[PDB]
């Protein structure tokens, strides 16, 4: 089970590294929810739009 | 919290920096659109997504990362993400921005 | 969780199942109502 | 393998990379474990280690034949040029320890910058041995190769030349 | 093949005699053309004894290889390559049904080997600055074609692709290649180079005005191929310089200094020093054609006398369709050119006083 | 896996050959041995001393080390 | 001989190391496999033949102090560029524990064009050394192709840095120091007691680099000579007497020319 | 439907509202092919 915890922390860390290379803006915990949701076959074009539209709503 | 809908509440509540039940009016936004589409209509192939981020990355005066991305793209392939590699990473692209506004 | 939140969460499922505006009609019916009765109805799914 | 080579490039030759006087660290065996051709990659890589084994034998005798306070100063220098080539063999192992897939190629790429400083700093050392530039004319053979032109070997030889100038600024400060 | 070697040299001699100021115009090593691998194009079970839905998987497998230019086991690429028309030979013993369909999916191959030959031959220094840009942005569409054949292979690997699915899948790129292969035949057929292949790209873009599937490809090939031509005009309009290393630009500078110098016997500057070319006019700039020459010549007769002449701001210019913004800029520069020369002349070299004392 | 170098003696097995018995010490144990030796200590199992001459013990093997390369580094420490 | 066998071999013919079932059997012709698959290898195996040319020449040209300060700097760059082709190859190896992207035809395409142009630049710069070599690289930055013009014009910045190093010393510092005949001025040693100004310095004509006007080459000597006549004769050692190159020569050189002469 | 489109794009005189009509009648010929693809997929359909 300790090896399972190291597997996830290793891969979430790699995914955070790409996120900063593309300069996407997601922090670790929002990335955590995002991969956990997209992990169950979510149409990721639909999710991308939702995240863009709330980031623009929170501007006030 | 494993079930899909539950997650969005948490996703929404942190993206929108407010209280748990207060954000529902906007929260309602996502319920309709995410529900609208679940079963993707575009087939599975990571290479296309990979080829896209290098090209995008290359025309922006940042070309070492055209292979730094490649090195990372295999690191994850080494570990287990259950064939959602195309779906995640793709997401991370469509939310992109060159650091300079240009 | 408050009453309004535990209705939409239920509504989403139906849309994945294929029940559509029968799930939006539910959104408008609740909206039209605007008490804790829905919370009891919520517990009683079937 | 990735600890046998990442020490064979260092001074300890080992069974795979047999040492010989006519040619140094030349592995010569057909091995089922390495791919038939990795020996060709290794042969190219082996060139770097052979000069590192030799450069230390020379710093050892110094610091009838060559003698002096300058060979006790050019030699301290050959230690500093070789210092970023020791730290860069320690890091290779650290990456290799955890990542179980990185193959020999990663050694090739990481240690390709040391195929310009090392071959052109080896002619300065053979020149100082074939010809006994033992007296103060040692400074000439560093400043004659220091104009250089291959930029990695042009600042390397600069590191060695300046040290000489510090010994030549202490004898000429006691006099004046 | 052998006949091409001539054209490249004859064109080379023309730029060498014309310009002796820039020497040793570059050429590529002989192997660049001789080696056939660098360019893209170059146990067999009897299919007659097979069941039907196995031949489809085989023919699909062979076609997937033909699209990228590599020969296939059951379908061969004929090597005649006579004239400019590539032809292909399918195995004789197959099902007539499948055979006809193969011929209907085979034109995207003849529009792939013909397209690739044009990207190798018209990339040499001899063909001129614009013919190089047209093929260097035509090579990008080849990579995106290679991309598509790789995605189709993965579907084929999972037993989930058929010749009826492949037929629908390749239709979008059957058109892109057809527009690129016809345009390449024409730029080659008329021996067009310089601006003669910057007009042929403006006119073809109009030909399809309603399509929008092919219009975007052509409108793109002209944005890419006109990047070097606009850069030359930007130097000539804003300074008297005409770098033009190969003879392509519309304006040309005759070395009439040899005869007219010390005494400007011909007053050559306003007569035959800076003169125009007809067949190297871009066909969109023909309305401003005369003005361009005047715009730049006027700059020289102050840039000749040592009084510093500098444009206040040099603005960059990009090809565009539907929006002639280049028109207003050519005018903004033209007006500063005439104004500066006239002001200097009516105060320095003052003409009003000399005209009275005559 | 490359963490078991010289563990396979298939190369050795290609001709008929007798395997010699070796202790199989861990690489971590070797570091503790040298640090004690570099300071004053006698009768260490590695670097066995015989006549005022400290000499590398004849038979020590590690998972990720061939017998010859380990002898080379160890002899090299023993000289100090 | 399954394909899994070919992919393993081709990934080394990229360095240029002869493979197991692929070898350079004909010594001048490209590697030949010992059917559709066979043909595909050829395009992929060309990168090796091109690789053999650039690497065998920067291995040797680098060790020759004769080629000159300019030329050894061209090799650094042919080699720093080869280093990068190897970061792509290292990954491909690890991606081996599918990776048959049309046998990586799309993976190889971006290094394959960056290999045609450096391999061309080596045979056009053969024989030439010093300033003549620098022009032979300014020769290859006259092609409209945007990606090839991006690549050469970077190599040229390195190649012509030594050159401009001899330019910003023989004007400012006062003296010129080249062992091989590379710089575009040619000093001749002799007594030159009072004849110094008229004969000691003369413009050589093979080594003015192609990105310079003959007027500029003639003017630079007039500064090199003046700042040297001012030390060896007038005996007034006043120290530190203070796109071709981004349009800064025509700005700096006239500037140096003006200060120097006004003092003399 | 296909015989007509096969000949008009082989006519440079069909005009500029005829080379728009003849390119509008392929988008509605392609989708017929798209349906055929699906007819093929369920074959392993009477």
């Amino acid at each position: 089970a300790a090896a399972n915890l190291n597997a996830v922390r290793e891969t979430m860390d790699v995914l955070l590294e790409i996120s900063r290379i593309l300069n996407t803006g997601l922090d670790m915990e929002t990335l955590s929810i995002c991969v956990r949701l997209c992990e169950q076959g979510i149409n990721p074009e639909a999710l991308s739009s939702v995240i863009k539209e709330l980031r623009k709503a929170t501007e006030a | 919290q494993k079930s899909p809908n539950v997650l969005l509440q948490n996703l929404c509540c942190r993206i929108l920096g407010r209280s748990e039940a207060d954000v529902a009016q906007q929260f309602q936004y996502a319920v309709r659109v995410i529900g609208s589409n679940f079963a993707p209509t575009v087939e599975r192939d990571e290479f296309l997504v990979a080829e896209k981020i290098k090209k995008e990355l290359i025309r922006q005066r940042r070309e070492a990362d055209a292979a730094l991305f490649s090195e990372l793209h295999r690191k994850l392939h080494s570990q287990g993400v259950l064939k959602n590699k195309w779906s995640i990473l793709y997401l991370l692209l469509s939310l992109s921005e060159d650091p300079r506004r240009q | 969780l408050p009453a309004r939140n535990k209705i939409l969460m239920l509504s989403f499922d139906l849309r994945v199942g294929g029940l559509g505006p029968k799930a939006d009609r539910l959104e408008e019916l609740v909206e039209e109502l605007e008490l804790l009765e829905v919370g009891s109805v919520l517990d009683l799914l079937v | 393998m990735i600890h046998e080579l990442l020490l064979a490039l260092s001074g300890y030759p080992g069974s795979i990379f047999t040492w010989n006087k006519r040619s140094g660290l030349q592995v010569s065996q057909d091995f089922p474990f390495l791919h038939p051709s990795e020996t060709s990659v290794l042969n190219r890589l082996c060139r770097l280690g052979t000069d590192y084994i030799r450069f230390t034998e020379f710093i050892e005798q110094y610091t009838g034949g060559l003698h002096g306070i300058y060979l006790r100063a050019f030699c301290t220098g050959l230690d500093s040029v070789l210092q970023p080539y020791r730290q860069a063999l320690l890091d290779l192992e650290q990456e290799f320890l955890g990542d179980p897939h990185l193959s020999i190629s990663h050694v090739n790429y990481f240690l390709d910058q040391f195929q310009l400083l090392f071959p052109s700093v080896m002619v300065v050392v053979e020149q100082i041995k074939s010809q006994k530039i033992h007296g103060c004319q040692i400074l000439e053979t560093v400043y004659k190769h220091s104009c250089g032109g291959l930029p990695p070997v042009r600042s390397a030889l600069e590191k060695i030349l300046a040290v000489c100038h510090g010994v030549m600024y202490k004898q000429l400060s006691a006099w004046m | 093949l052998q006949q091409s070697l001539e054209l490249k040299r004859k064109m080379l001699r023309d730029k060498q005699n014309k310009k002796n100021s820039g020497q040793h115009l570059p050429i590529f090593p002989a192997w660049v053309y001789e080696r056939p691998a660098l360019i893209g194009d170059f146990t067999a079970l009897p299919i007659g004894t097979l069941p039907l839905a196995s031949q489809e998987s085989a023919v699909v497998e062979d076609l997937l290889y033909v699209l990228v230019g590599v020969d296939g086991r059951y379908v061969s690429a004929q090597p005649l390559a006579g004239r400019q028309s590539r032809t292909f030979l399918v195995d004789p013993n197959l099902d007539l049904s499948i055979r006809e369909l193969v011929h209907r999916i085979l034109p995207v191959a003849a529009s792939y080997s013909a397209v690739t030959r044009f990207i190798e031959e018209k990339s040499s220094f001899e063909y001129g600055q614009v013919n190089h840009a047209l093929a260097a942005a035509m090579r990008t569409l080849v990579k995106e074609h290679l991309i598509l054949v790789s995605q189709l292979e993965q579907l084929h690997r999972q037993g989930l692709l058929s010749l009826q699915k492949l037929w629908f899948y390749i239709q979008p790129a059957m058109r892109t290649m057809d527009i690129l292969a016809s345009l390449a035949t024409s730029v080659d057929k008329g021996e067009c180079l310089g601006g003669s292949t910057l007009s042929l790209l403006h006119d073809r873009s109009f030909s399809y005005t309603g399509d929008s599937q092919a219009q975007e490809l052509c409108l793109y090939l002209t944005k890419a191929a006109s990047a070097p031509y606009f850069e030359v005009l930007e130097k000539w309009i804003y300074r008297g310089i005409i770098h033009d290393p190969y003879s392509e630009f519309m304006v040309e500078e005759h070395e009439l200094r040899k005869e007219r110098i010390q005494e400007d016997y011909n007053d050559k500057y306003w007569d035959q020093r800076y003169t125009i070319v007809q067949q190297q006019i871009p066909s969109f700039l023909q309305k401003m054609a005369d003005k361009i020459l005047s715009t730049g010549k006027y700059l020289n007769v102050v840039r000749e006398c040592g009084h510093d002449v500098t444009c206040p701001v040099a603005k960059e210019i990009i090809y565009t369709l539907k929006e002639r913004a280049y028109v207003e800029q050519i005018e903004k520069a033209f007006n500063y050119a005439s104004k500066v020369l006239l002001d200097f002349l009516m105060e320095e070299k003052e003409l009003v006083a000399h005209l009275r004392s005559i | 896996n490359l963490a078991a170098v010289w563990d396979q003696h298939l190369y050795s097995s290609d001709p008929l050959y007798v395997p010699d018995d070796r202790v199989l010490v861990t690489e971590t144990q070797v570091i503790r041995e040298t640090l004690w030796l570099l300071s004053g200590v006698k009768k260490l199992f590695i670097f066995q001393l015989i006549d005022g001459k400290v000499t590398v013990r004849n038979n020590i093997i590690v998972t990720h080390l061939t017998h010859s390369c380990l002898r080379s580094v160890l002899e090299q420490i023993a000289a100090y | 001989i399954t394909e899994a066998a070919l992919v393993r071999d081709i990934l080394y013919v990229f360095q240029g190391i002869d493979g197991k079932n692929i070898k350079m059997n004909n010594t001048e012709n490209c590697y030949k496999v010992e059917r559709s698959l066979r043909d595909t290898a050829v395009r992929l195996s060309e990168l090796g033949w091109l690789h053999n040319k650039i690497r065998r020449y920067t291995d040797q040209r680098s060790l020759d102090r004769s080629f000159g300060l300019v030329g050894q700097s061209f090799c650094a760059a042919l080699h720093q560029e080869l280093r990068e082709y190897y970061r792509l190859l290292s990954v491909l190896h690890s991606q081996l524990q599918s990776l048959t992207l049309r046998r990586l035809l799309v993976w190889t395409y971006d290094p394959k064009i960056r290999l045609k142009t450096l391999a061309a630049l080596v045979d056009h710069c053969q024989g030439r050394k010093g300033g003549e070599l620098a022009s032979a690289v300014h020769a290859y930055t006259k092609t409209g192709d945007p990606y090839m013009r991006s690549l050469v014009q970077h190599i040229l910045s390195l190649v012509s840095h030594p050159v401009l190093s001899f330019l910003y010393r023989w004007i400012y510092d006062g003296e010129l120091e080249d062992t091989y005949h590379e710089f575009f001025v040619a000093s001749d040693p002799t007594v030159k007691t009072d004849r110094l100004w008229h004969d000691k310095y003369t413009l050589r004509k093979s080594m003015i680099p192609s990105f310079m006007t003959m007027d500029q080459s003639r003017k630079v000597l007039l500064i090199g000579k003046s700042i040297n006549f001012l030390h060896q004769v007038c005996h007034d050692q006043t120290p530190t007497t203070k796109t071709d190159l981004e349009n800064a020569f025509q700005g700096k050189i006239d500037a140096a020319y003006f200060e120097t002469s006004k003092y003399l």
